[PDB]
């Protein structure tokens, strides 16, 4: 048993960090106190579920995280919320003044002065683990705090931290329900600055998720409550073989091993199914081969992209239910058959499959049907350079006025950081071109 | 030099002070460093006794400054109605010109003086007298969207 | 970010500003004696942005009352609301300006600008995270004008990191023909392109042209005048002070709507337009961006918008808003840049103001609202060619190279505005 730390910065890393370890807890039996009964080892132990809880010796099981904000707002909800009692008090740490959606007052002015308290915090819980693997960080890229401080925090953890590893979950910005003008200028300052410091990155847009809602889940105008549920479903999925026993990314270097072919190219695409919705409760039961077959669906991914455009360097297929091995050998034989299916050359054309046959479990309030097979995909194609070029057209489009540039120069940065973060991003989609 | 008094009582209101200067041989038609006469000053600080003195004490009401303004121009300027007409009933030049093309109809309209603008036109103001630019008062009036002053140049 | 310190100077902006107390007051479920007579609790979950808690549970606004003239105070006393006041706030001289914005920013203004920061002071002490300052005033008088451009300054000096926010009240000859106006408001606009980080821009022009065309008042006075100002005013403060799925404040409002430091200054709008004692969704979409809404006599149908907040009061189908606006941004097309990507923002608030059950407020950033400062300019070279009146002001220790340096920056802002009005994304 190897521990993970998870920190979540600003309103959109917080919120649906709450929503994760919510499902956590359903997941591992732990009540909203801390108590688990089906753990006979009181004080301690090496199971699974010991890497995201550690253990009291009155026997109260506490997340590995610590949430951060410049403002207080957000994280005084999970300090009276239904979950109050699960963290760790000084696990919540928050400033007086937010970044105000500025990437530069997130990084440089404002987030300097908590930065240091908040690595304290850190290596206290660092220091409770006997074999620290790293850190899972969750964040936008549009806030001030979500880039910003993220950025500082992902920079002082590679020297604080060297040979661990350092996974991130970032919300990338849709029109549909951003919060501001500038998100694109904060999305590609974040991406430019915490490139070589993380070594894998699973990008959540939030226009895929918001027209999941409201296609496969009847949800006329979704809400942040409703992106979150389904989001932390996805997390769960990718999570899960960290926390129960499996023989698929058993451990965070083994998401690198087998997702990440090359450093840069670190950000694969996740496709989730079934999502039906919760008052289709007599729902007929999909099979192995229907799941499996709408992963390659594009209506069905965590960002909007279209794979038939790109090729692939690696799929990984995490199954949950019941499930069995054979009709997952005999749908991937199908899927074989199809050419809309392209790896690049230098790769072996094959799928790896993890399957944990406990079914997934359903958030009460939540908007999901319970199902009895459930798949997440993991895969790194060389489409979601799509995603990067459309971010990289609205930052262009006000750069080459300087529109807002001003906002970024009087919090102590300079105009020159924009075209090195502009630069790394064209270099970047060359990097994916290069592939194919 | 009874002239340089004369200047001094004209704008500060003074008109006992103007009748005695005149009394003595001021010269009416004096001018300062700039062309301003009696007349002018009077006429820019609204002392409408002022004005009515000067023009039966042979004021040249069509006198003008180095920049070619006249007292019709400055009194259209300010928004002295009162003066307007007395100077008008005097032999006004309503159409004079100063060095930017302005008229005191151009004047009237830019400082949004309606009733001056009326009493202008009454009076035969051009409304084809365009300024260093090109424009008319009516031109004045649609491109600063003013609707009531546009609605008057049409009557 | 949480409170706000409000200064209210000169004539004109003591009314407007003891109107703005009286609006939001009675929003808040605040009576004139300071206590909570409301029965809902999203009124005093942001009442700490414009007010202080006070002993027996009483609410008293963060407001400075300034004015070099003395008979100002007893018309504020003399108000519903005039009791609610802190009476240290109170900061009066002996003699007005008279409309001489030299007097308002170099000699009496100058005298009285230390005591009036005394109690600055004292406010911002007792905030436990201060945003910034809104100040109300005219820019056609000697004292909100001059006086209060010091003061920003000044302001801005002690507290560089804070917001500051005006909502000035530009002249026009329709509601007061006195001809140093535009030489007041040349002056101020020069110092607010400089010191403020954005402008509420409300035209005596258009406010007027609403009373006499829209409303058919024949003779419209500063009352009808200062009711389309209130209901402005409540409407552009709704989210700093009503919780909303937003947490906005002064400085993400700031960093949303300019994108050139220079260019902040907003052209309001309000739907419907009601007089004083006398609807759907796609209705209010419609009003909000026509001309005759706003309140700066700009066409916005003769510039590009840069940005655009609007807020929606009352309750409504927050899908049906979201349908409007989308529909508004693509019939109306060619009137907003296309290299600002989604600059237009909606936010709901669910409590409409006093006597609507529906209420749209539009905030701008138009380059038509270069249709203003034209319209000023103009007045101020025809008076400032022919040197009317330029003594009042040289007399009082001005150089007549301010005179000029003022019309420049003007004209320079005008070019500023054109520039992006002509800028294309290719
Ligand atoms: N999916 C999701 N997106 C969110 C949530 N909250 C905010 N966002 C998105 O995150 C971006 C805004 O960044 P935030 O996280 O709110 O900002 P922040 O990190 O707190 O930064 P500042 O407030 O600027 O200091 C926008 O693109 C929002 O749509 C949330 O709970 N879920
Ligand atoms: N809308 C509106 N405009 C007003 C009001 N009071 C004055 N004004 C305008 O404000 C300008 C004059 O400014 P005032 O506020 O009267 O002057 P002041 O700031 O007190 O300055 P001094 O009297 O010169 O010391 C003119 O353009 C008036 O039309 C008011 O209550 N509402
Ligand atoms: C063009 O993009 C944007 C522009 C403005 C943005 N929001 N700004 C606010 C701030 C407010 O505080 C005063 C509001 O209260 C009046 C407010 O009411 C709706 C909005 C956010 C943006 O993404
Ligand atoms: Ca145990
Ligand atoms: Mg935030
Ligand atoms: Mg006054």
């Amino acid at each position: 048993m190897r521990e993970c730390i998870s920190i979540h910065v600003g309103q959109a890393g917080v919120q649906i960090g709450n929503a994760c370890w919510e499902l956590y807890c359903l997941e591992h039996g732990i009540q909203p106190d801390g108590q688990m009964p089906s753990d006979k080892t009181i004080g301690g132990g090496d199971d699974s579920f010991n890497t995201f809880f550690s253990e009291t010796g009155a026997g109260k099981h506490v997340p590995r995280a610590v949430f951060v904000d410049l403002e207080p707002t957000v994280i005084d909800e999970v300090r009276t919320g239904t979950y109050r009692q699960l963290f760790h008090p000084e696990q919540l740490i928050t400033g007086k003044e937010d970044a105000a959606n500025n990437y530069a007052r997130g990084h440089y002015t404002i987030g300097k002065e908590i930065i240091d308290l908040v690595l304290d915090r850190i290596r206290k819980l660092a220091d409770q683990c006997t074999g620290l693997q790293g850190f899972l960080v969750f964040h936008s890229f549009g806030g001030g705090t979500g880039s910003g401080f993220t950025s500082l925090l992902m920079e002082r953890l590679s020297v604080d931290y060297g040979k661990k590893s350092k996974l991130e979950f970032s919300i990338y910005p849709a029109p549909q329900v951003s919060t501001a003008v500038v998100e694109p200028y904060n999305s590609i300052l974040t991406t430019h600055t915490t490139l070589e410091h993380s070594d894998c990155a699973f990008m959540v847009d939030n226009e895929a998720i918001y027209d999941i809602c409201r296609r496969n889940l009847d949800i006329e105008r979704p809400t942040y409550t409703n992106l979150n549920r389904l989001i932390s479903q996805i997390v769960s999925s990718i999570t899960a073989s960290l926390r129960f026993d499996g023989a698929l990314n058993v451990d965070l270097t083994e998401f690198q091993t087998n997702l990440v072919p090359y450093p840069r190219i670190h950000f694969p695409l996740a496709t989730y199914a079934p999502v039906i919705s919760a008052e289709k409760a007599y729902h007929e039961q999909l099979s192995v081969a229907e799941i499996t077959n709408a992963c390659f669906e594009p209506a069905n991914q965590m960002v909007k992209c279209d794979p038939r455009h790109g090729k692939y360097m690696a799929c990984c297929l995490l199954y949950r239910g019941d499930v069995v091995p054979k009709d997952v050998n005999a749908a991937i034989a199908t899927i074989k058959t199809k050419r809309s299916i392209q790896f690049v050359d230098w790769c072996p054309t094959g799928f790896k499959v993890g399957i944990n046959y406990q079914p997934p479990t359903v958030v009460p309030g939540g908007d999901l049907a319970k199902v009895q097979r459930a798949v997440c995909m993991l895969s790194n194609t060389t489409a979601i350079a799509e995603a990067w070029a459309r971010l990289d057209h609205k930052f262009d489009l006000m750069y080459a006025k300087r529109a807002f540039v001003h906002w970024y120069v009087g919090e102590g940065m300079e105009e020159g950081e924009f075209s090195e973060a502009r630069e790394d991003m064209a270099a970047l989609e060359k990097d994916y071109e290069e592939v194919g | 030099d009874l002239g340089k008094k004369l200047l001094e009582a004209a704008r500060a209101g003074q008109d006992d002070e103007v009748r005695i200067l005149m009394a003595n041989g001021a010269d009416v038609n004096a001018t300062d460093a700039s062309g301003l006469t009696p007349l002018h000053l009077a006429a820019t600080y609204g002392h409408l006794e002022i004005v009515e003195v000067l023009l039966k004490h042979g004021a040249d009401v069509n006198a003008i400054d180095i920049m070619g303004s006249t007292p019709l121009h400055l009194a259209a300027l300010i928004g002295h109605l009162e003066i307007v007409e007395v100077l008008l009933k005097h032999g006004a030049d309503v159409n004079a010109v100063d060095t930017w093309g302005d008229t005191p109809l151009h004047l009237a309209a830019i400082m949004g003086h309606l009733e001056i603008v009326e009493v202008l036109l009454k009076h035969g103001a051009d409304v084809n007298a365009q300024d260093k630019f090109g424009k008319t008062a009516f031109d004045i009036s649609i491109d600063n969207g003013n609707e009531d002053l546009a609605e008057i140049l049409q009557k | 970010m949480r409170e706000i310190v409000h200064i209210q100077a000169g004539q004109c902006g003591n009314q407007i500003g003891a109107k703005f107390w009286e609006v939001i007051s009675d929003e808040h479920g605040i009576d004139p004696t300071g206590s909570y007579h409301g029965d809902s609790d999203l009124q005093l979950e942001r009442i700490n942005v414009y007010y202080n808690e006070a002993t027996g549970n009483k609410y008293v606004p963060r407001a400075i009352l300034v004015d070099l003239e003395p008979g100002t105070m007893d018309s504020v006393r003399s108000g519903p609301f005039g009791q609610i006041f802190r009476p240290d706030n109170f900061v009066f001289g002996q003699s007005g300006a008279g409309n001489n914005w030299a007097k308002g920013h170099y000699t009496e203004g100058a005298e009285l600008v230390d005591s009036v920061l005394d109690v600055v002071r004292k406010e911002s002490e007792s905030c436990d995270c201060l945003q910034g300052f809104q100040l109300t005033h005219s820019l056609g008088g000697g004292t909100g004008s001059g006086m209060g451009t010091l003061l920003i300054s000044k302001i801005r000096e002690e507290y560089p990191d804070r917001i500051m926010n005006t909502f000035s009240v530009m002249p026009s000859p329709k509601v007061s023909d006195t001809v140093v106006e535009p030489y007041n408001a040349t002056l101020s606009v020069h110092q607010l392109v400089e010191n403020t980080d954005e402008t509420y821009c409300i035209d005596n022009e258009a406010l007027y042209d609403i009373c006499f065309r829209t409303l058919k008042l024949t003779t419209p006075t500063y009352g009808d005048l200062n009711h389309l100002v209130s209901a402005t005013m409540s409407g552009v403060t709704t989210c700093l002070r009503f919780p909303g799925q937003l947490n906005a404040d002064l400085r993400k409002l700031a960093v949303n709507m300019v994108p050139f430091p220079r260019l902040h200054f907003f052209m309001p709008g309000f739907a419907p337009l009601t007089s004083r004692g006398s609807l759907t969704v796609p209705e209010l979409t419609q009003q909000m961006f026509d001309s005759k809404n706003m309140m700066a006599a700009c066409d916005p149908r003769h510039g590009r918008y840069l940005t655009v907040a609007a807020i929606f009061r009352g309750r409504m189908s927050m899908k049906e808003v979201d349908e409007q606006m989308l529909n508004v941004q693509n019939k109306n097309s060619s009137y907003f840049v296309e290299w600002i990507p989604n600059n237009v923002k909606t936010a709901v608030c669910d409590i409409p103001p006093r006597g609507l059950k529906m209420s749209a407020t539009f905030i701008g950033n138009s380059t038509a609202i270069q249709e203003l400062f034209k319209r000023i300019s103009e007045q101020f070279t025809a008076m400032f060619r022919r040197k009317a009146f330029l003594h009042w002001y040289t007399g009082e220790g001005m150089d007549e190279m301010e005179f000029t340096e003022a019309e420049s920056n003007m004209n320079d802002l005008v070019s500023e505005y054109q520039q992006y009005q002509d800028a294309t994304a290719d």
